[PDB]
């Protein structure tokens, strides 16, 4: 800020490393995992991250004297070494509320993550967590409906919801696709789903798919008496095409649409979220492309950050991966962002990867969706790990059943209900899971058939 | 290879790309009108002798198309001399104005001709 | 495809590794840099990448028999070791034209990159290049205007265009912001620019900024007689807000708007691109967030892929970084994607990171924008490296001049014109750059002043 | 600290921020065109040598961008002297006009260069 | 087209063809411009046609024409026509502008001559040649074509 000009380069460090700073409740806080280049000390790196994601300029400019830049700068207020990693630190940065456009996740990401990742003084950089202050949270709509309202609309209580992705994703005609949908739903699954890739393509145009899927879902609902849904993928090339798709779903009176928020983008996602709220449509969010960004530990953005952003922009469901096939810690990390998606308040907990205490001031929670190579035998585990408020999705786990989709669905619905009943009776799912499943096979031929095929 | 001039090369539609008409040529054009039973009339303009757009810009709208009538169309006129005498009275009164002769065809019910008969000095 | 069902897991390998495959001119080809987990052989990894980005399912499903899945599968048709890297290979994958939605970059990325990056058999994965077949290229609008039309609209020929980012990005009031804009433009720069972060914020709402920037640019144009522009940032939280911003720019009769395509997203970007074409607006694209994805060599997506996608979706300018401060090779890689952005045809050239020959069937080229810590002394280099068809942007390099914005602008415009004249006279910019600059200081006090401050 | 002037500081795009070209410099720029196989052509303007907006205001629309062609592009021209002789004929005829040399690249199928070669007195 | 709507319509050139085809063209030209056209088999008009004041359409003569066809075109089509010169304009040795001047002068010379009572059919070439005496642009064009 201010001047007595005299052009020239100058140095960051003293200006952006403010270890004495007391954060304001209105500040957006970021926890960056910084891997500096050799020779760059930690304080220097932290200061660079702050300067490079806010007001740092490479050479002094006279206009800084027309404002008070201190009021606008990002500040590295804390640094701590990462255990078991040489030259790697967690740097905490505070950003003033005034830097951000209200209600715009697009602007939030552009400001924090738009520039710093390419800074030469850093070898690698990863955003691990963001503390979104409640005054900024209030500028967003959040989920169109959220957990509580969704269960009330669907009249489904006391158990995880169940879905199934139709496969093969490409190749089936709209009608054969709908046939698969009806056979799956009539067996007891609550939802069926379009693959993230299924938008509108040569062998299956979107309108034809939406139309046959509607016929299939209404027929399954009339047969079973339970409310059904099919995630109709509205992801498209332009905002106009996406809206056309959402509008037809509305015309059909169906309950839920879907959007690939990362490939579609936050600007389009927020538009669709607002439309769903205004029209009573549930919105299922698929996280396609997330691993391009969140997989590597040293660079990118951890998924918990992409999950908070989605809760703000808006979605009623969001894919959170399976906790299956991974060790504790990764199990703990998942449970950690699951709390961040569902709860109103989550206290800081480094054992679960939660760097900041986060409050949501009544913004609705998002239902996490467990998907990926799961079948009947993982049921006790999934129920134990996620609890009731989750959607368990079985693609191959349903369409791979030897007797077909309907029995495949029955097997999954019976397996889930057996676990819920057992848990409610006080049985230990963690210890007695396999026994609970086996007992159910005694009276369920469908379940017994499935158990024979898998694991 | 000659380059078509850019300055002071404003034109006035029909016959304006020919060398200025002599009194005889002028009289011959007037006889063309009379022989066809078209009514001659004179118009003059002192301000802008060319088309422009001040009051509106929609398709087909231009200002400067209408000039002011010198007296009235010459109904029953049978002699080119009458017309040319009027051109003289008009020039006498408006030596600073552009003057053109126009003709009306009452059968086609439309103005049918228009040619510059006089340009003020330096035009 | 097809069946004689019998449920159960099964194995990929034979099905997706097709080393004998002859690619079709209609196929979309991908070059992935694959780092398999220890113990996974290359053929196995390549087959996994193909299966996991197309039809591979974890367990056999009966519906595959209702189609001919061979017609829809991705195929790994070639694998080659990466030199100087253990257990790292380049795997080539072919995707049939039919898998993609016409005109949708959103669907192209979802299909190729939406799922594979998280596959456990891989340690890391990076998409290096895509061969977009001309039949798919024809389904996109491409740039609203492109290089040739832009120069014709602006009446600017034979030299790189010049811009300047207004700083500080946040803190100035709309009016002081516009004052900076007018002082920069009147000095000889063609464009001024909104920072990627400047959308609409508490101290400077967008409409006020657009309005004062219009007054400033018209005043600079009237003073100099040269056409001027200011990249008005239209990036917003929803499609509706973005459109409102573009519409006001249209009302003002200004020539160019801006969009952060990655943070805004491809769906919104394609909408804005179509609007710009229909309304005669040039579109400057900022690549905020790119380094989150393209920086690390072992994981993510190389920028050349993000640049091809933008050329399809649409943009008239796109930031391509500076070639300054880096060794050859990185210089060669940049020049390689620069050709991919500007030319109609680029032949395969591994020395420049071009894995596939690419044709554009007359889709307009995009102007690359060099930006980032540059000043008058880099001018000969930039002119030599980029040639005439580029935009050179100087933020600190202009607002950091000791006499102010206008002289800062004059210094840059004179420095550039001195280099252009010299090159045209046959002088070697690479060898005589510093001498060309010094000679100009003899008659340009503004340039001499700048030369004293920097390097 | 010098203040960039405000009055009579109109520019003409490429090369206009450099001191006016000498005949030798001018010839060297013309050789650049020829060596690249670009077709040279001259344009002149007597009225407004700068961009303005009279007829429309929508994005990308400006008046004053087109000037008038002096003769025709010089196809087959192989000598910078030919071009410069024409600049002389043009100046002889329009000493009051701004004259610029432009070049066309028939392969890129676009006008590709444009630099002011002559400014009337007091510009 | 006159019913659906158009203000101009291409009607071909009468040049390069024998009478009869010339008569047929003049016949549909009347059908495009006039309010009433009586049956005339010599011109290919099989029915008397009335238009009850539906506006006439301007015929457009186009196709390989240049300055030398001017007297003929003016004679055949009269004033209510549009004469189009593509190659006849862009093919002029001095460029488009002089190419345009040559065509405008040639046309005005013919109109003036016709109005003075000169026979375009008999004196066309003489009318054009006299104009070349004072129009370098026209003289240049006349040298290139026919
Ligand atoms: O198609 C499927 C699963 O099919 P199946 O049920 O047959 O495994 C899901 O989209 C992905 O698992 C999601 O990926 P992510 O969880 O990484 O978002
Ligand atoms: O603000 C600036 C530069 O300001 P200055 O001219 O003062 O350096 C640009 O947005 C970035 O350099 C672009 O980043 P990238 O090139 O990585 O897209
Ligand atoms: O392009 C031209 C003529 O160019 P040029 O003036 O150089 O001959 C016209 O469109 C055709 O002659 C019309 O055909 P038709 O008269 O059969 O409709
Ligand atoms: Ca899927
Ligand atoms: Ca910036």
């Amino acid at each position: 800020a201010s001047v007595g000009f005299k052009a020239g380069v100058k140095d960051y460090k003293l200006t952006y490393y403010t270890p004495e700073y007391e954060t304001l409740d209105t500040d957006i806080l970021a926890a960056f995992r910084v891997s500096p280049q050799p020779g760059v000390p930690p304080e220097e790196a932290g200061a660079a991250v702050a300067a490079e994601s806010s007001t740092g300029t490479w050479t002094t400019v006279w206009t800084d004297g027309l404002t008070n830049l201190d009021r606008y700068k990002g500040r590295c207020y804390h640094i701590e070494p990462v255990a078991g990693e040489e030259n790697q630190y967690i740097c905490y940065v505070a950003y003033p509320l005034d830097l951000f456009e209200e209600g715009s996740v697009t602007n939030m990401f552009t400001s924090i993550v738009g520039n710093v990742f390419g800074f030469k003084a850093l070898r690698a950089l990863r955003l691990e967590d963001l503390r979104i202050p409640v005054a900024y949270v209030k500028t967003f709509q959040g989920p169109p409906h959220g957990i509580q309202v969704e269960r009330d609309k669907l009249n489904k209580y006391g158990r995880p919801l169940l879905g199934c992705t139709i496969k093969p994703k490409l190749g089936l005609s709209a009608k054969n696709y709908g046939r698969a949908v009806y056979e799956c739903l009539r067996g007891g699954l609550d939802f069926t789903k379009d693959d993230e890739n299924v938008n509108s393509q040569p062998f299956m145009r979107w309108r034809d798919r939406f139309l046959f899927c509607a016929e299939a879902l209404y027929k399954a609902q009339a047969e079973t008496g339970e409310i059904k849904g099919h995630y109709l993928n509205a992801t498209a090339g332009t905002c106009e095409d996406m809206m056309k798709r959402a509008v037809f779903a509305r015309e059909l009176g169906v309950p839920i649409v879907m959007h690939d928020y990362l490939t579609g983008g936050f600007t389009a996602n927020t538009t669709l979220s607002h439309y769903c709220r205004d029209n009573g449509l549930l919105l299922h969010i698929h996280r396609a492309m997330h691993a391009v960004i969140d997989r590597q530990k040293n660079h990118g953005m951890h998924f918990r950050v992409l999950a908070k952003a989605l809760r703000l922009s808006g979605g009623d469901h969001i894919h959170s991966g399976t906790v299956v096939g991974k060790l504790e810690g990764e199990r703990d990390i998942t449970l950690g962002f699951v709390d961040l998606l569902r709860d109103d308040y989550t206290e800081k907990d480094r054992s679960r990867g939660i760097y900041f205490t986060q409050s949501w001031v009544s913004t609705p929670g998002v239902l996490p969706v467990a998907s990926g190579g799961i079948h009947v035998w993982h049921m006790p585990a999934l129920t134990e790990i996620f609890g009731d408020d989750s959607v368990l999705q079985f693609g191959g786990g349903t369409l791979g059943h030897p007797w077909g989709n309907a029995p495949g669905a029955v097997a999954n619905r019976v397996a889930l209900e057996a676990c819920v009943q057992a848990r409610n009776e006080g049985r230990d799912l963690a210890r007695e899971g396999n026994t609970i499943i086996r007992e159910a096979t005694k009276w369920s031929p469908e379940l017994a058939a499935a158990c024979e095929v898998w694991k | 290879m000659q380059v078509w001039p850019i300055l002071n090369l404003k034109k006035y539609e029909t016959l304006s790309y020919l060398p200025p008409l002599t009194t005889d040529q002028l009289a011959r054009q007037v006889d063309y009108l009379l022989n066809n039973k078209w009514v001659p009339c004179l118009e003059f303009e002192t301000d802008h002798g060319f088309v422009y757009r001040e009051h509106h810009n929609s398709p087909g709208y231009y200002d400067g198309r209408y000039w002011t009538m010198w007296k009235l169309p010459m109904f029953g006129c049978t002699d080119p001399a009458q017309v040319l005498n009027e051109l003289e009275e008009c020039k006498k009164e408006y030596p600073n104005a552009f003057i053109r002769i126009i003709g009306f065809d009452s059968n086609r019910e439309v103005q049918c001709i228009s040619f510059i008969a006089y340009k003020p000095a330096g035009y």
